[PDB]
């Protein structure tokens, strides 16, 4: 015999303070019992399990499943209780590769390493916790007791320990063969390269010879699976990738659950199909979660759905990553808080696409949304390619400079260039830094009784212009905004406005161009029509005339 | 050489913090660094039975071209036991902030000569990620005292004080303070003399060591010249309506800090609905109130005291044109230090780089004065900060921070 290297075993412990499982074995038909006895005898001959004596106090349920449309049973061990008591492990499956980060490969060969899984030894001190019992015929004898010597299917630690054991085995081969890539998934090894088909198959034979150093055999009859690969919802081809078919059903009425599934398919498709939109369909899911409730589709959701159907008419593919070339990310505004982007290295050959949506919030503007989209693309790009793409953005360089130099927050976007593709992101208004000479000065104020919800809003100016408006079903904050609105509505193209509302300035200093408050929206509409606006804040109830006169008018 | 027993706090597991995305250049640098560290026995590969993790990245120290590995031990530091066994603590030297020159040295390499308790090593696990997660992340744990862990200076404290004993009694007027991986050594001599006694220090750790990659660099401070900011009011010959409104607004704010501030005579001047740019003559009564407010503002704030049992809070305001204001306090309106920066270097076009450098200099000032880092209130969106701050970081510690999303009105008053 050829000596084989043992696979080093991982020490496994139970969770602190916890003991092994002690679960009752379910009664099984005479039929299933003999089926388990034969399987376990076979497994015991192969070394996977061992019969144990009666003092081991632990037990885990064993079952026999009728493999559908066959007379053959097969054995499943219910490890749910032991898994609850087993320690946590490091899972390196958390992050999956994105296809757009992969490299083109001339050949990818698949190797089956399934019979290497039940050859990974289980830590001797932990084996006692995997004990199980085959029930006896008629319960007239003790059941046959076994425990595992190898990683059991269904146990919490088996995937991580198997992956880590294979990685350690494969490490010296990969390191000393840098002209190939190896990726493990389920019971298969995928080996890709750019080598001449003869050299490539020589590397495959050398990998088989390497794996035999631990006794791991690979089927010599080549693996069924060949490119293209169906993998994690994608199709991988040697020189291109796409998502698996995206079929939007024809339905005459739509369910909560249907719209959830529709949005999920659209979200999946948006990583290579440019311009996918989901805002109006997502608005139908607001707040509700009775999965069977029917929702009438708005006309705006019907149009967005129709637009998506056209985008999904025919297949679109992405290309793979060329590390010798820069990445370019281009972004377009779509409306209603929606943004779409493409990432490419040569023109018209996208590596991937994607979208961004306005965050939940009372007030917003296009520049902030574009900034957030840039940071989301930057982060995703670091994950997938390890570098920031260069950006093509629909905002003029002068617009950006004006924004960030004057914005109260620190803000930054990396190396970028203006692309003139409407609609352009622009600044709709900018307030003055100093009071305006020759412009009328409006001293505004508003107040409301919090019991009555009755209020007043108004202004008094240096030219003696005055207005007070009575208001119903209002609040202090609403009347303070109404007073500013009135001053904007009744002034000329240049205006100085004096207010004591910390609330209103908090909003205006955030520079919104769109709001969920129709009152803020009306103020924005007025600001856009002005040439110059200076907004001055003063503290309330100090005796500041102008504000002291009209405060008395509005709080009466 | 024999390990100090270390444990976490009661009812507290190890850190499980996700590794954040790293650039190609960073991963490469870390792979090269960790391969060396593994050969030197400083770290070991670990298996999947270790579920813990702490983020790692890589930086450039100030004025150097070699990558330094930086582990973000912030969570492990919170979870690690407090170290009062031999000493309740190192009573912070109040004389350090009074020296003419304080040089900061990276002595963290010396920590690698002391083994780490074998039962605690698993809690120092970290991962070198791969681009696009195409290969499993490389998992290590420390076998020696790690840089950036709060227990390393505590466990090394006994060895350090013996290392420095000959330098200490030959130079008794020198203040030497250790915070994390940094050694602060303050003196009152001429900078040429100062730099020479710094290099004399370096020799002592050279000698004991037999090489430290970043021991030779020095970041020089001058805490004697550190500037503060009292509240000052404008001196004008003609006051417009707008000028007086801003004055009354600033005095209203200041009256939260100084009780005796009054604004009623000045507010009476605004009685009327005049144009914002119209000049208003001050009444005698208003000028007296203004003069009395000026005198009040020349005095220290009442009831200001430092409590070592409470957090330090640091707030920062962006003032435009590359200038930034900040305040350090424990209770509102009881500022322990205020200041203003404008010299932020190599960033006239990058707001976030300027802010990152401000955070580092405020933290340094905090360490010199009180021996601990403040918790920051940052005027920035979380996603912008988290994407970029690691690109400009060059300190070996990391403070904690939260984010301000509502614009402060007080910005106007600290300008
Ligand atoms: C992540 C991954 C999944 C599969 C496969 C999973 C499955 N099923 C196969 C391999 C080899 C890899 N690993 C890598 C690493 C770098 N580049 C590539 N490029 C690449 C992969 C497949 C095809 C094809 N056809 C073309 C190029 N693959
Ligand atoms: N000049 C084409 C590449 C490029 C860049 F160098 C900087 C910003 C944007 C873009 Cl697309
Ligand atoms: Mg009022």
């Amino acid at each position: 015999m050829v000596p084989i290297s043992p696979i080093e075993t991982v020490p496994v412990k139970l969770k602190p303070g916890m003991d092994g499982p002690k679960v009752k074995q379910w009664p099984l038909t005479e039929e299933k019992i003999k089926a388990l006895v034969e399987i376990c005898t076979e497994m015991e001959k192969e070394g996977k399990i061992s019969k144990i004596g009666p003092e081991n106090p632990y037990n885990t349920p064993v079952f026999a499943i009728k493999k559908k449309d066959s007379t053959k049973w097969r054995k499943l061990v219910d490890f749910r209780e032991l898994n609850k008591r087993t320690q946590d492990f490091w899972e390196v499956q958390l992050g999956i590769p994105h296809p757009a980060g992969l490299k083109k490969k001339k050949s990818v060969t698949v190797l089956d390493v399934g019979d290497a899984y039940f050859s990974v030894p289980l830590d001797e001190d932990f084996r006692k916790y995997t004990a199980f019992t085959i029930p006896s015929i008629n319960n007239e004898t003790p059941g046959i007791r076994y425990q595992y010597n190898v990683l059991p299917q269904g146990w919490k630690g088996s995937p991580a320990i198997f992956q880590s054991s294979m990685t350690k085995i494969l490490e010296p081969f990969a390191a000393q063969n840098p002209d190939i890539v190896i990726y493990q998934y389920m019971d298969d090894l995928y080996v890709g390269s750019d080598l001449e088909i003869g050299q490539h198959r020589t590397k495959i034979e050398e990998l088989r010879q390497h794996l035999l150093r631990w006794g791991l055999t690979t089927p010599d009859k080549k693996h069924q699976k060949e490119p293209p690969f169906l993998w994690m919802g994608y199709e991988l081809h040697p020189d291109k990738w796409t998502v698996q078919p995206i079929v939007l059903p024809e339905k005459d009425s739509w369910t909560v659950n249907d719209i959830q599934k529709l949005v999920g398919k659209l979200n999946w498709a948006s990583q290579i199909y440019p311009g996918i939109k989901v805002r109006q369909l997502s608005k139908l899911l607001r707040g509700t979660k009775a999965l069977t409730e029917v929702i009438p589709l708005t006309e705006e959701a019907e149009l967005e759905l129709a637009e998506n159907r056209e985008i999904l008419k025919e297949p679109v593919h992405g290309v793979y990553y060329d590390p010798s070339k820069d990445l370019i990310a281009e972004i377009q505004k779509q409306g209603q808080g929606q943004w779409t982007y493409q990432i490419y290295q040569e023109p018209f050959k996208n590596l991937k696409t994607g979208k961004y949506a306005r965050m939940r919030g009372a007030h917003t503007n296009d520049v902030k949304q574009l900034t957030e989209a840039v940071q989301k693309i930057t982060t995703e790009s670091i994950v997938i390619w390890g570098k920031t793409p260069k950006f093509k953005l629909p905002i003029q360089k002068e617009t950006w400079e004006t924004w960030w130099t004057e914005y109260w927050q620190a803000t930054w976007i990396p190396e970028w260039e203006f692309v003139n593709t409407p609609p352009l992101v622009k600044l709709w208004y900018q307030l003055e830094k100093e009071p305006i000479v020759g412009a009328e000065t409006f001293y505004v104020d508003g107040a409301a009784n919090r019991e009555t919800k009755l209020g007043k809003a108004g202004y008094v100016t240096n030219k003696g212009r005055q207005k007070v408006v009575p208001l119903t079903n209002t609040t202090n904050q609403k009347t303070e905004l109404q007073a500013i609105y009135l001053a904007l509505q009744d002034s000329g193209l240049e205006v100085n406005i004096v207010t004591d509302s910390q609330y209103a300035l908090g909003i205006i200093q955030a520079q919104p161009d769109k709001s969920e408050s129709e009152l803020v929206n009306q103020i924005i509409e007025q600001l856009i029509k002005k040439e110059k606006v200076y907004l001055a804040w003063v503290p309330a109830h100090k005796g500041i005339g102008g504000n002291e006169q009209v405060d008395k008018l509005v709080s009466a | 050489i024999e390990t100090v027993p270390v444990k976490l706090k009661p009812g507290m597991d190890g850190p499980k913090v996700k590794q954040w995305p790293l650039t190609e250049e960073k991963i490469k640098a870390l792979v090269e660094i960790c391969t060396e560290m593994e050969k030197e026995g400083k770290i070991s590969k670990i298996g999947p039975e270790n579920p813990y993790n702490t983020p790692v990245f890589a930086i450039k120290k100030k004025d150097s071209t070699k990558w330094r590995k930086l582990v973000d031990f912030r969570e492990l530091n919170k979870r690690t036991q407090d170290f009062w066994e031999v000493q309740l603590g190192i009573p912070h030297p109040a004389g350090l902030k009074k020296k003419k020159s304080v040089t900061v040295l990276d002595v963290g390499d010396a920590y690698f000569s002391v083994p780490l308790d074998e039962d605690f090593r698993k809690y120092t696990a970290f991962t070198i990620p791969s681009i696009n997660n195409e290969t499993p992340g490389i998992r290590y744990q420390y076998n020696v005292l790690p840089q950036g862990w709060k227990g390393s200076p505590a466990i090394f404290q006994s060895s350090m004080t013996k290392i420095l004993e000959p330098f200490k009694k030959q130079n008794p007027d020198i203040v030497i303070y250790q915070y994390m991986d940094d050694l602060y050594v303050g003196s009152d001599l001429e900078i040429g003399q100062h730099r020479t006694k710094i290099e004399e220090l370096r020799q002592h750790l050279l000698r004991w060591g037999l090489e430290p990659p970043f021991l030779w660099m020095g970041y020089e401070l001058h805490p004697d010249k550190w500037t503060v900011q009292p509240i000052v009011l404008p001196e004008k010959d003609s006051w417009t309506v707008n000028d007086i409104q801003k004055l009354v607004g600033k005095l209203n704010w200041a009256s939260q800090i100084y009780p005796g501030i009054k604004v009623r005579q000045l507010s009476k001047l605004l009685r009327g609905t005049k144009a914002l740019t119209e000049v208003i003559p001050l009444t005698e009564e208003a000028e007296l109130e203004l003069a009395e407010n000026r005198e009040i503002l020349k005095e220290p704030v009442h009831g200001v005291y430092y409590d070592p049992s409470k957090d330090l809070i640091a707030e920062i305001q962006k003032q435009g044109q590359g200038q930034w204001t900040y305040q350090i306090y424990q209770e509102p309106f009881k500022n322990l230090k205020t200041g203003k920066y404008a010299r932020m270097r190599g960033a006239h076009t990058n707001d976030v780089k300027q802010l990152t450098e401000a955070v580092q200099k405020i933290t340094t000032e905090s360490i010199v004065i009180w021996g601990k880092t403040p918790k920051f209130k940052l005027p920035i969106q979380k996603e912008t900060w988290e994407t970029w701050w690691t690109e400009y970081w060059q300190a070996t510690w990391i403070p904690e921070w939260e984010f301000v999303n509502t614009p402060p009105l007080v910005k106007l008053w600290y300008q």
